[PDB]
């Protein structure tokens, strides 16, 4: 029949916090909604204003003899004034005396878009790439370049990256299948099925981010520190659906493309003539990266299958430099980037990790009810549902025709 | 109209529960929540505890052990339970009402009228 | 728990002057202070809320002022019946704490 | 038979309200009209004016030491003078002492119109989307950008949105099935079913909103603050209808089309010459986004079955950046959004919840009295309806031919 | 057999109203004409002049703190003079002491003529739309605005309007069925059928009004202070022919077509030769919206049935942005709208409900007498009459051919 | 032309019922209402409850346990009926109509000629 | 439950003589206040509603303003049809509060 969300009743209020001022309650999710069902709300916090008993004494030890920038982040006296902005919002340009000192000596380098967005934060569930946390304007007085090819420029490199090579590479793969049976006695029968798949790729560059005495942006600090001490789900779950589970330590840059046909035929003949002709097709193609005059024109071009010039194919490789992908990645947990210097950092690592672990558990496919005659299960925004093959066509994948 | 009304035994053994009811008019339980203030004579007021119109009750730390607050929505009445009395328990006892649902900053807006209850010694 | 002293046991004064009484809290309230008057037998009845606000139903005689943490609660053109014991309540931190209670008497 | 709207008696008035100085009472409701029945008026709720017997007092908590704005919204004193507006009627740009600091420092960047309208309020029956309850001018003093590829421009980034990356994708796909039976023994027999199915996607971006610390528009918080503190039902239904239930966290934008088209067949001669021939067609072709010349073309090319030259999808395609829609969305409960410091801001939560779950059970399909022959019922203004299969051409699906 | 009009004799008078100085009596309808009968006067209502008992002592709760504007409509004092017009005749305008300022503060937007006449009022029976009650230029100092993709301009939303979505989308369908029957044995048989079905839509925008404190006309409000405290049947539905019985809440904009054709063929021979040929044939045809040039020559070419090219669907989409019409709607009662703060305002809610369902009541089909062999009857201005099939032509539907 | 009168029993018993019967003339009680005020002897008026048009009701929070008040518009009546009674409960009694039939700021415009009550063993 | 007080509850006046009655309440009533006139046999009778508006019926010489807690009523040309008591009321809160009352003869 047809199953509705149900969720497990809430738990107990905690103890007021002496700072945020509030209290907070979790619950849980027992089956979502499937086979037209109602789908879930993901209703898994609730919160609540209080009044606290000590007043809260919340501080962080000052810089000493570093600067202290107006956002908090702490940067070193040689840089009180250069040629570039460390507190984030040029504080410390705000008062060069005289005598500017620019670090790179004037030569001639330009700001990296490639390398200014890295280090991408990726959702586990889905791999959906997000904003990086890191803050890629903080180059710590150093005039690091490196040097494209394709244009002979020279583009600096910010602190947080520890590696940027510009390398130029290419891939394909071309595999077919055929298969054809003839069974025959009156009687008769053929059969025959046919595969197609095509993938290639193109590699723009390759980053490799910093480990030890990072800086990241003062939002993400902001919100890292106005996490609850204990253990709320509500709120590390918000943390994590804002700010993703992972972060890319490591990637690539680039485009592809695919494509994918499947041929099937059958018949059957008795002997009263009795003849059946049965044939299906399905054809899927995909592209990402490159501009969108290029692109489409080529991904329209590829479903036709008629051989096409080579010069749309070079179009498209020469605008990939304008609009780069992630392809690649290479995941490191977000608890790992919680600073050292920081109150109770190492209880909002545990926090985090018990809650990504607990984000996992839930919303998995496994509490999904599982489909009938070989359906394939996906779960899209709190309700489970059945994929069926070429031959069934039910909801449920149990109408065959 | 907002008035509040109490009762109590008047006289209880130095060893023997009490048992205090605040009956509010002109307004719902629901939405209000209501302080329980006692006053020992020759001193001031006290604190001593609440309970929200949602159901939760915030005591005072020092008769954390001893007080008991319950709740009757339906005859909106309010009750205050301390067992194990002393000789220093001797006071007027006032119910008054919240700012507002419970859970902030408050004034108590409206009073009851005021309970004296002796313990023997 | 906050302590609030009001040094003013007693005050005596004549009708139609001036009167101030002074409470000081012991840490940083946030300028969440109330004032009660009690006239004999037991009667309660809260004047300002806030530190500058009249509750419903008070005349405009009363008037009350400061900020962070001296306050002060002024009676002007006093009267026969304004002969009462004044308190200070703070609502910050729980529990909440009221202040000693000046007795106001007329000469 | 004919089937007409019934209504449930009315309950019993609440007490006067202080502030509103009103009542209210509630009734509902049983049955839909069918068969040509009287639809439901949907007069649910019932309001008149009172004499409260207590004055109203309302207060709320003072900014302290942050700016208050001329519309109630406490803002941070350091926003008092800056190169934008926060209050949203530019209530601290009037009292400029002097020397302007702008917060990107002669930096040039654009206003996105993409970002401007992220977070649309989608409800939950009919999925359409609404007025975007965020207020997306405010920037919290910080001058985040981000860039386009195509058109090599910076776009600066609201507060709210916490992720936007423009992209280039698109997906296609093309499936056909055909069966065929041919039964002869005099006597004959003869059948022919094919389905078709094109569909296609073009993606332009991709946006993730915020969870805590966000900052809403003054009429929705105005809106919010009329509510009645007890839960009567006829007011929270009109909330709900005026803003809907749900909003959209997170979500894709571009446009797409869709085509599907049916064939059926049959055939029987005897031999008494008995011949029958049925023939049965349907096709149907579906278009959102972009500009209105371009697709319109494109769709009345794409009924026909013709072939077409790859000029106007890339004409359609790329006038898609100037009129994108929402293609995917990810539902959040609406009362998620209620500020926590508010005057009884829980009860408005739970009643909140209480409401939408009343009204996703009211309003709904599965009242509707069954069809015949498998028919399929929809619910449209108060008015259950039936839709027949080929064979069947009845009012409710009952006359066969 | 003729039917004629017969109408119920009168009620008794009411009472004297102290100021309307007016006595209402009204009727009621029996038989509807039919079969070249009389047709109904509908004459409902009666009412003559009377001298009152009491004076005429009326008066309501003045604005108070706020702006008397000179219809009498009560403004809030920070309106008093901007840009905006609020008070309906610019009445608050004309003290401006000096320094106008205009909410918009130097931004450009533009009056939408969409927008300035959306909810529509609908009479329930025959779904005419009717003049909007609302007032569209009281803005209530506020710049809300929105873009529209095809002309890149910002146009001005009103206070009244609580969403306005520019969207681009069409749909296109075609279903045709055919059956051919051949029976012979001498003897001989033909059986024919065939059916066409086109129809498509354009999609404009989509609008919704709100619910609570709207801004109404200052007409409507008069007309609606004038109704009697008691009920009188005339007056309230004299009302509710003005201004219809619904308003529309939600709905679309834009334009369709459809075209539909039978076609029938029969024989019959034996053999004394007897031949007999049955032919009938069906064509008919619609167009809404656009302009009238482009329109026409589409519908004119439409019909021969003839394959046409594209332009002129581009052209006839392009004109329907200057034309449109209401394609969907969601009616709500009008009795929504009577103002809260008003002397006896309840009663007049109730009054107008049970007038809405006695003026439901009568003017049904359901007391029109049947017709013959599955005739279908239609109501015209208190006259019935039937409609017959391919096979009758009677004005009865009862001449068999 | 609006009238009113109360007619009465006069002379009831120290623990018994009273029963009032205000008719009206001049005007429909479906659109009106009719309210009871008291006057005790040298003394000031006292507003004691009121009948809306459609049959809702208000009363004093002071005497809202033991009043009660009927209405029947077809016979054009309103009665009042108080349970239990005392020696303060001797006044002379009206019976007024407000501007419309409820639910707004009132005053009475046209005043009954009020007939004089006493109660005593 | 709003308590309305006037100060004076007798005065005396000759003819052609302009007298004024005062009533004060608690709260703000915003411009609901009326004025009635108990002469003996009990006939009471509306003067004044709304603080400013007259009654049809009553004579024009009658007037009455005020804003706020505090109203006036003014009898200018007084005459023995006037030798009666002049109630106050208000209707902003439930339930309606009356006044004490002020006799008026002539002496
Ligand atoms: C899963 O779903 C797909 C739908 O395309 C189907 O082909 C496949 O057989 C299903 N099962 C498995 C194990 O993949
Ligand atoms: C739903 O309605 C469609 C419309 O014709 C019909 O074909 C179908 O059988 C109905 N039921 C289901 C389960 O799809
Ligand atoms: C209804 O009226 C139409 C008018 O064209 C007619 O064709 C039809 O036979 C009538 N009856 C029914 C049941 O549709
Ligand atoms: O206990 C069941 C719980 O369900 C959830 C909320 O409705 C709580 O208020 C309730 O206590
Ligand atoms: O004190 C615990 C409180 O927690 C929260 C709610 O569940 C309340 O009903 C409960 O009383
Ligand atoms: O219960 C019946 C009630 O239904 C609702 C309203 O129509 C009331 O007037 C009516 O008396
Ligand atoms: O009292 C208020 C009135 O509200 C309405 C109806 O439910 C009545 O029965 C009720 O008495
Ligand atoms: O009965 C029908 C009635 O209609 C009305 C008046 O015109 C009467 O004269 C007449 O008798
Ligand atoms: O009696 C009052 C009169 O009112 C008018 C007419 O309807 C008369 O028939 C009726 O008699
Ligand atoms: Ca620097
Ligand atoms: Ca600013
Ligand atoms: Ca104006």
């Amino acid at each position: 029949s047809h199953i509705d969300c149900r969720m497990s009743p809430w738990s107990e209020w905690s103890q007021c916090d002496p700072c945020l001022r509030q209290m907070f309650r979790s619950r849980s999710i027992e089956v979502f909604g499937q086979f037209n069902g109602k789908r879930c709300t993901d209703a898994v916090g609730d919160r609540r204003q209080c009044v606290p008993t000590e007043p809260c004494e919340d501080a962080e030890d000052d810089c000493g003899n570093d600067f202290q920038c107006s956002t908090g982040r702490c940067i070193k006296m040689r840089l009180r004034c250069n040629g570039d902005n460390d507190c984030g919002d040029f504080s410390d340009e705000d008062d060069c005396e005289s005598e500017p000192r620019p670090p790179c000596r004037d030569r001639v380098v330009e700001e990296s878009e490639l390398a200014r967005t890295a280090g991408y934060g990726i959702n586990i569930l889905g791999m959906d790439p997000l904003s990086t946390p890191f803050d890629n304007e903080f180059y710590n007085g150093l005039c690091n370049r490196d040097r494209d090819g394709n244009t002979l420029t020279y583009y600096r490199r910010p602190w947080n990256v520890a590696s940027l090579i510009y390398e130029t590479k290419g891939e394909k793969n071309f595999r077919t299948e055929h298969y054809e049976e003839q069974i025959e006695a009156s009687y008769s029968s053929k059969k025959e099925k046919m595969f197609l798949h095509v993938k290639g790729e193109i590699h723009l560059g390759r980053f490799v981010m910093r480990n030890r005495d990072v800086v990241l942006t003062t939002t993400f600090v902001d919100d890292i520190k106005a996490l609850p001490t204990t253990y709320e789900k509500g709120e590390y779950f918000a943390f994590l659906e804002t700010y993703g589970t992972h972060y890319s330590s490591s990637g690539s840059l680039g485009g592809l493309y695919e494509l994918i046909y499947v041929l099937d035929k059958a018949s059957m003949k008795r002997k009263v003539n009795i003849t059946s002709e049965n044939l299906i097709d399905d054809v899927v193609s995909l592209i990402r990266g490159g501009t969108r005059k290029y692109a489409f024109e080529l991904k329209e071009k590829l479903l036709r299958g008629t051989v096409i010039d080579v010069t749309d194919f070079v179009n498209w490789a020469s605008s990939i430099n304008d609009a780069p992908v992630l392809i690649s990645q290479k995941l490191s947990p977000i608890y790992n980037l919680v600073p050292v210097k920081m109150k109770n950092a190492h209880l909002k690592k545990q926090n985090l990790e018990r809650a990504i672990e607990d984000y996992i558990n839930e919303f998995s496919v496994r509490k999904c009810h599982t489909c009938q005659n070989g359906g394939t299960v996906i779960l899209m925004d709190g309700k489970c549902l059945c994929a069926c093959p070429f031959k069934f066509e039910g909801i449920a994948c149990e109408i065959s025709k | 109209q907002v008035q509040l009304k109490e009762s109590g035994p008047g006289l209880v053994a130095p060893s023997q529960s009490l048992s205090i009811t605040c009956t509010v008019s002109g307004f719902s339980l629901t939405v209000y929540g209501v302080n329980w203030i006692r006053q020992p004579p020759g001193k001031g007021l006290e604190w001593l505890g609440m309970i929200w119109g949602d159901g939760s009750t915030d005591y005072n730390s020092a008769l954390k052990s001893r007080l008991s607050i319950t709740k009757d929505n339906s005859k909106s009445q309010v009750f205050l339970k301390m067992n194990s009395l002393q000789t220093d328990d001797t006071a007027r006892y006032y119910c008054a009402r919240d700012r507002s649902y419970g859970g902030s900053s408050a004034w108590f807006g409206y009073w009851g009228q005021g309970t004296l209850v002796t313990v023997s010694a | 728990d906050i302590q609030m002293t009001q040094t003013t046991s007693s005050l005596s004064a004549s009708l139609g002057d001036r009167v101030t009484i002074s409470c000081r809290a012991s840490h940083d309230i946030s300028n969440y202070l109330n004032w009660y008057q009690q006239k004999p037998d037991g009667t309660l009845k809260l004047l300002i809320y806030y530190t500058s606000r009249l509750h419903s139903g008070v005349p405009s005689r009363f008037s009350g002022s400061g900020s962070g943490t001296d306050y002060s609660l002024t009676i002007s053109n006093l009267e026969q019946e304004d002969v009462a014991t004044y308190f200070c309540q703070q609502g910050n931190y729980l529990p909440y704490t009221f202040g000693g209670g000046t007795k106001l008497e007329i000469k």
